[PDB]
């Protein structure tokens, strides 16, 4: 019933690149079918990221349009799981107004370097039992203070400290509420108000749902785990209180003597045990975008010991690498297609076609004919794959409208004569050439 | 009374529950098949399953596919975001072209989020600070409440509060005859001004008056509030709760847009779904409509392919009136609709066709008694005559001017011999086009 | 450990250069003209605003009627610098508070024979879903607002 | 308050600084500059 | 004697766009001269302007140089008057560096519809006299002036705060909005001129203010769409309605001002005047700022377009296409296109006798026949020219009506384009490039 | 004493009281149908009556185009605007191009403001403030002519105050200004401390009080940009002022229309006078096409100032077209709204004159065999390069232990420094090497 913020995507029915244990490919795994050259040779990348050991690796995935280039790297990216930053960049997006294109790979670059910060600290979390706070008639003004706390198990008073009492009060803190104490910062945090106190109140001084008394002993021990990723670690050291910056993305062009001093803290931090530096994954979708510029910046970028391993994708044969006049194999100057490994990605047969179209109607929820599914795999080898995966959406939508329980080949028939595929509009254009604008 | 726009008589499809085609119906007519694909596009974005699926409304200038787009507004109703744009949109000089895009893509879906709003308000009658009978040991008095004399238009009661109070009351200036309020879920008193009852005793004093509230002392309301999640982008990416330096430094600097980080996306992500988890948020997910869609620059195009296959994404619906036209951002590339052939892959084309001379008739009919306008049937006739040579917007746009031409001759309604005078008056571009070319060493 | 503390010689400005040579000083009783000729001047805001001759007429500062801002405030926060803009934000950063719990309460009848714009009614920015006094009215939203 | 102008149903808005009473416009005004 | 800050322009003559009640054209009146059909086209949509009745409509007017576009754009603008919005542009305004083609557009739009709104007010105004106050809480009295009546205000607790941060003393002349409390200094009395003889830099002297002492009534106020659209962006962002220091106010800012000012008419609170936006030589917008016109072209607060043109078939800027105009179809049938003509030797006669009736000339019937002549020859807006020129000339000779020989010293010392490309391509190879 | 520059030697256009030109006076020589053009825009300028009315000063590099220019701005002197420009000017970073057009066409339009500049100074003897607070300072002053009493306003009481004025000072007062600087410690208390951190200047040799009436300039565009943003409002004396750095910015059409209706009601209370200006947008043909495009609506406009215009190019490219040619690479449509007034290459003996008039004001003295040799050498090449060689030749002539130029310094200098189309042959023939 309920529908979250993540829906049916392109990619929503992959979750993984659906290998075996010694790394062959199954035909249909993890949502992943088909393509078994490209799959196998994407676990041997995907094994090396999760190895670790070599900075500097490129890989570009290859082939024709709506051949499974994409599926491959955002199938990867589930199989490398949440844990390891995977940072999905299509290459239009590093032509900034806020930075240079040499800065916005840097930050595509350090933001796909995770360093996993293991905290742990003392808390303290109870129900707030009574809170004194007294207060000199004038003098030299210093507040001092006890707090009473209690569990379900257990009770204590605290003679508070100075700055925790200005902590208790900012935070305004009373009777019957349920907090939980940083005893290593002097930060409270709020859960609510226990049930106890609907007896004995005022008019209303707060409202929210109660909770229920914390259970145990009083202090307790928490642990977190931060993927802090190089990026936000020079966003955090380029100014003082520079942490909104952060989500804001308002700064551009960070000092090179911040970013190799973090190269050298961070080594620091990897060496005294402080912090498990991950490296990750830069995928440049579409990287036929990016300019000769910005090539060249990836020739030399990617061998720094602190650089990511980086995923590529292209479509696109011999043509003028973006920002000159020069033809090149995918777009990229061969500075570069020197520098990396070459996925080749393959058309695919009738089989796979149906079997992907098969996959996908299993993650929309919609049942087919066999007659159905036949005739909409032709339609995929005879139009692209990516005009069949979207009929059936709007013939399930269709048989939907006709309170059918299972896509029908009329359906289909349907949905094919209402929805253009491109080979059949851009010969449509030709008989009313000249009412479209700019032939 | 409302003014009237181009698109005022759209109401929506008239569909059928079977999902065919009316001929006319919701103030449109005609296009059957488009409007029939834009039925299961309809359908296709209430079912709130998908995501950056994206249709693309093809066909030549003045076939109605901006009409459509809108006419799928109305059949989705104000329940759920429908964000309009332009291709020319994307070229701020603030953010660059990918981040808008991206903007516009997460402002077409809407949390739909409610809460309680509590507040206690009213005149102050009085503040008693109430003492307990005897002090605790060592102390000289013990407040055990303040109690505070709050008055409306329905009646006084007096609220026992917390003795910390007084310690705010006094930070505030509030005294006797102040109307104050008191958030219910914070605990925070704030002083709106003395009550209107006093506005008479000086001639002058340096305070707006306030009136006296109606209604209870104690408000209670349930509210639903629809924010977009480029709304909660912006929130968090520039705050605006005042009181710390650099909260007031970016509050006096110029606004600007700034290119939002993919990790505040991941994070607000992370919160909504809490939210939505716990049944506290709704979720509308809805449209990004783009006309003029071959105004984007390749980087643009290439942007859409990240952008429409995101698990996130709203429904997209483009528009074009293109041919054969270059690739913007590209020098000689020439692809259909002015779109590179790996984003049309991507999108559902819907085919608009050009009107029959019938058509056109209804369309002027349909106009002129939605624009307010009464025309002879022989002027009509000959309006839809004038269409079928020139164009359907000429056509009508000849309506209005008509009318004050009928008008200003006297009569109520337009005749055949207004239509004609109006026609001479004003050229079109088939028309005019033909002057130039006569004049052309004169321009 | 701690950065290097560099100090240079400070940049030697003559007497005379300071004397005669700054433009805010010899040109001040030409400055000053720019100051009486400046339409933010409270005679000219109150003769634009309220003297108008037409029974309609578009006038400038219109907008200060519908702002909450008076003649005086208007020219004292063009003519008074950064200062007067941040005390004058100060100050409305509390009338914020005041205008949205009127504003989100006041709903029936209206606010005179049910025509004519109050004061404040162009300050709109309150009425955001999002907006701080707003969120800071319902706790729920204070949350996704981190 | 009301106007001092024996006549006069509006409120007191200001008074006169020669007699002292309270007044509303300047028809007020005059009538009361007169009957004094 | 004395020289206004407006003065004798090019379009100046043009008081109107002469028209009778069934919307003939006079052949000459309000300054201007035939252009029958042209100036039918303009009265009509005139009239659809003053309607306000329906929205984004707009209007191309095309022709060759000198055929009086931009003459009927500015005897229209002066023909709807003030009271309704009118604002001009060249097409190359839109090109700011610190806001897109987009928003220069939409700003451009925006400032040409007025919210007419009513507002009631009480304004207490005069020369304060003098300030008493107790030594208890303190209840000042305090003395108002006006040329009409002395008075006294018993005055409150804030206020005595107020009156003694804003430093008022005797003779300053004040006012004070009654509904809100704030005071505001005008100046000085002129009859307190001398009890200083060194001041402030920021004091003025105002004469004593006039009338009743506490005005109470409504004013009418006409708001730019625009404006409130500025006023919303930042928190002190009028201050950009002066400075230019704003700009790509947010999209979710502009849709809440038109949701705010459909319910203001729907409440009757206020009513929207739609104005026109004029845009001299369109031409000159690029292909990203025609396609945004297209969807601008369609908000229930679109004005009503204006455009003047000079182009044949011509490229669009920013692509390889050429078409009518140099605007892209898709504009031009939203378009409803308005034709200028060239005038005859009748009509530039009579253009050139209002224009000397406008700059204060008598001229010879013979200097108006070879004046007409080079008019008709070269160029009218060359003719138009002469005849200040050919006015100095006479008044240096101590003549007092210009005589044909006037005419002809003039045109042998300033050139047309004609004579001067000749007298260039004589001399070529001494300027620089071609 | 002041440097000789490339124009300093014209000084009018030396016509005479008819209006026709003398062959050479007021520096000038030759140029005589140019310079009776001039003499027309002159008296169009001086007459004030227009509006936008612009010139085109076309001809050939280095034939007096912006000494003719010059000649104007001499013929009407500091007391009306002469803003110049070259179009190269209008490429911004901080503002769009078709806002420094408006900014420098608001330069060129002046008021006049008259006020009697009324200086007090001396030791102050007393300062003795007397309202309960402060109605007015007395403040006492001393000279070595004199001793005044002032009763300053409580605002000055505060400048003195800021100033850190004590009795014995010796202070600077204007009284229109509300000025105030203190000078330093009256020296008669220079021994009041052996050393004490301050300066002892000598009471004043001079007036306590001094009188002139003044006469100010200032320009809309000072209004404008000192009225659009919110001012630096304290005198340093401050550090908000340190965190925002000023910058150019788009001063709105709307704020300039309230400059104009203020302006307006002073120059009808006799406070300011008018003085329509000149800009000179010289070399206009560095202006792109949306700059060029604008002038359209700016010379159009019933404010504008007179515009003289210059250009040198033939029939090239249109900047910002990148493919129309148009003569003097100016748009036909602007073209079509210019008087031209056509520029020469003059014969020999017209060269040789200048010669010498640059000699006689750079300083130089010339033997006739040697200005013959000048004279020839600009038929060989270029006046300007003739004109280049005069402090060079001369300069060589003293070293060498002359008073005057002779034949060989000039000969010795033509064989030292290559003109521009003696060395494009050497460029031409080692083209390879370079
Ligand atoms: N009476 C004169 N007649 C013509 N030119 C003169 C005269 N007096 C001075 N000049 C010369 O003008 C020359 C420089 O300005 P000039 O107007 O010739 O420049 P230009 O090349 O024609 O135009 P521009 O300033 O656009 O480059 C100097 O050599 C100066 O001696
Ligand atoms: N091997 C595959 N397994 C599963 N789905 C695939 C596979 N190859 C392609 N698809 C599907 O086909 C569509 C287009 O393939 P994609 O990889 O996204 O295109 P492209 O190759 O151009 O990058 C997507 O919906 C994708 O999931
Ligand atoms: N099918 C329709 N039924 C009724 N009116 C229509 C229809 N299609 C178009 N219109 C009218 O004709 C106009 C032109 O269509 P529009 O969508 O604006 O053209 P375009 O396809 O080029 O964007 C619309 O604004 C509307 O007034
Ligand atoms: N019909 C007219 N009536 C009055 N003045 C006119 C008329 N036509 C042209 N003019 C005058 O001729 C000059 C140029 O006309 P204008 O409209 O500005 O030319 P354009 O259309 O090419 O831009 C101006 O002085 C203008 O007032």
């Amino acid at each position: 019933d309920v529908t979250r913020i993540e829906r049916i995507g392109a990619h929503s029915h992959i979750r993984g690149l659906g290998l075996d244990d010694a790394l062959e490919p199954r035909q249909a795994s993890q949502g992943m079918v088909g393509q078994l050259a490209a799959r196998r040779a994407a676990g041997v990348v995907l094994e090396m990221i999760r190895e670790g050991k070599i900075a500097g690796r490129a890989v570009l995935i290859a082939g024709q349009p709506g051949t499974g280039k994409t599926a491959i790297a955002m199938g990867m990216a589930q199989a490398l799981g949440p844990d390891t930053p995977f940072t999905a960049i299509a290459g239009s997006e590093i032509f900034s107004l806020e930075m240079s294109k040499t800065e916005a790979l840097t930050q595509a670059f350090r933001r796909s370097i995770g360093v996993r910060i293991k905290e742990e600290t003392e808390i303290i979390e109870g129900e707030v039992v009574e809170i004194q706070i007294d207060r000199p008639a004038t003098g030299t003004g210093s507040k001092v203070g006890k707090l009473t706390l209690k569990t379900t198990e257990m009770e204590t008073i605290y003679d508070l400290g100075t700055k925790m009492i200005e902590s208790l009060t900012k935070d305004k803190v009373q009777a019957g509420d349920v907090i939980t104490i940083d005893k290593a910062t002097g930060k409270i945090s709020k859960l609510g108000r226990s049930f106890t106190r609907a007896r004995d109140y005022d008019a209303m001084g707060s409202q929210t749902k109660f909770v229920q008394c914390p259970d145990g002993e009083l202090q307790k021990r928490k642990e977190v785990v931060h993927t802090v990723s190089l990026h936000e670690i020079d966003v955090i050291n380029s100014r003082t209180q520079g942490f909104l910056a952060l989500f804001s993305g308002d700064t551009g062009e960070i000092k090179s003597e911040v970013r190799e001093q973090i190269n050298a803290k961070v080594a620091e931090w990897r060496e005294e045990g402080k912090a498990e530096i991950i490296p990750g994954v830069l995928f440049i979708d579409e990287v036929h975008m990016l300019d000769i510029e910005s090539f060249s910046f990836l020739n030399r970028a990617l061998e720094s010991d602190m650089a990511p391993v980086l995923i590529m994708a292209t479509n696109r044969g011999i043509t003028r690498i973006r920002g000159t006049s020069y033809q090149s194999p995918h777009g990229i100057p061969i500075d570069l297609l020197d520098r990396l490994l070459i996925v080749s990605t393959t058309p695919y047969s009738e089989k796979d076609t149906k079997q992907i179209l098969r996959i996908r109607c299993e993650e929309e929820d919609v049942e087919m004919s066999e007659d159905a599914y036949t005739v909409l795999t032709r339609i995929g080898l005879e139009t692209s794959l990516r005009y069949a995966i979207q009929l059936i959406t709007a013939a399930s939508l269709v048989c939907r409208k006709r309170k059918g329980t299972e896509v029908q080949v009329d359906d289909i028939k349907r949905v094919y004569s209402l929805f253009l595929d491109e080979s059949r509009s851009t010969q449509y254009m030709k008989e009313y050439q000249d009412a479209f604008l700019f032939n | 009374t409302q003014r009237i726009a181009s698109h005022s008589h759209v109401k929506g499809l008239g569909l059928d529950e079977s999902g065919l085609a009316k001929q006319a119906a919701s103030g449109l007519v005609g296009q059957e098949n488009a409007r029939e694909a834009c039925g299961v596009i309809v359908e296709l974005i209430k079912s709130k399953k998908m995501a950056g699926r994206a249709v693309l409304l093809a066909g030549p200038p003045g076939t109605g596919k901006t009409a459509l787009a809108l006419a799928i507004a109305q059949e989705l109703g104000s329940k759920v975001p429908f964000c309009p744009m332009v291709g020319s949109e994307v070229y701020s000089t603030e953010i660059k072209k990918t981040e808008v895009l991206m903007e516009n893509f997460r402002r077409a879906i809407g949390l739909r989020i409610k809460e309680t709003k509590e507040v206690y308000e009213g005149e102050v009658t009085e503040l008693t600070p109430c003492e307990t009978e005897n002090p605790m040991g060592g102390y000289g008095k013990t407040i055990s409440h303040v109690i505070i004399g709050l008055k409306t238009a329905k009646g006084t009661k007096q609220l026992k509060l917390d003795p910390s109070i007084f310690e705010s009351l006094q930070k505030e200036r509030v005294e006797a005859g102040d109307v104050i309020y008191i958030e219910a879920n914070s605990g925070a008193v704030k002083r709106q001004g003395r009550c209107d009852t006093y506005a008479t005793e000086f001639d002058l004093e340096a305070e707006e008056y306030v009136p006296l509230p109606k209604g209870d002392v104690h408000k209670k309301k349930e509210i639903i509030q629809d924010v977009t999640l480029h709304d909660l982008d912006v929130a968090n990416a520039r705050p605006q709760g005042g009181q710390d330096i650099l909260s007031m430094m970016g509050q006096l600097m110029k606004p600007k847009k700034t290119e939002i980080t993919d990790k505040l996306r991941g994070e607000i992500n992370k919160v909504v779904n809490k939210y939505i988890d716990q049944g506290i948020a709704e979720l509308v997910p809805g449209v990004l409509f783009v006309d003029e869609v071959h105004m984007l620059d390749i980087e643009c195009f290439t942007y859409l392919h990240r952008a429409l296959e995101s698990s996130i994404a709203p429904i997209v619906i483009f528009a074009s009136n293109r041919g054969n036209c270059v690739i913007r951002g590209t020098e000689d590339i020439t692809s259909p609709h002015g779109i590179p052939l790996d984003l049309l892959d991507r999108v559902m084309i819907i085919r608009t066709m050009l009107y029959t001379p019938q058509e056109m008739k209804q369309i002027i009919k349909i106009r002129a008694q939605t624009e307010g306008i009464n025309i002879s049937e022989e002027a009509l006739n000959h309006l839809g005559e004038i269409g079928t040579k020139t164009t359907l917007r000429y056509s009508v746009q000849l309506l209005t001017p008509a009318n004050l031409l009928a008008k200003i001759n006297g009569k109520d309604s337009i005749e055949k011999e207004h239509v004609e005078e109006i026609s001479e008056l004003f050229y079109d571009a088939k028309s005019s086009a033909k002057i130039l070319a006569d004049q052309q060493d004169k321009y | 450990w701690s950065p290097f503390h560099i100090s240079l010689k400070p940049y030697h400005i003559s007497k005379f250069i300071y004397r005669h040579g700054q433009i805010r000083v010899f040109n001040h009783s030409r400055d000053r003209w720019l100051r009486v000729l400046s339409p933010f001047a409270p005679d000219y805001i109150q003769r634009s605003l309220f003297h108008r001759k037409g029974i309609n007429e578009e006038s400038c500062f219109s907008f200060l009627r519908f702002i909450d801002i008076s003649p005086a405030e208007m020219a004292n926060l063009m003519l008074q610098g950064l200062l007067a803009r941040w005390l004058a934000l100060f100050l409305s950063l509390k009338a914020s508070y005041r205008l949205h719990q009127l504003r989100s309460w006041g709903a029936p009848e209206g606010e005179s024979h049910q025509r004519y714009l109050r004061n404040k009614d162009f300050l709109l920015g309150v009425n955001f879903p999002l907006s701080f006094p707003n969120l800071c009215s319902c706790p729920l939203l204070k949350s996704l607002v981190f | 308050p009301r106007c001092s102008v024996p006549g006069c149903p509006h409120p007191r808005r200001y008074a006169c600084s020669r007699t002292g009473q309270a007044l509303c416009s300047l028809q007020c005004y005059r009538i009361n500059l007169q009957m004094r």
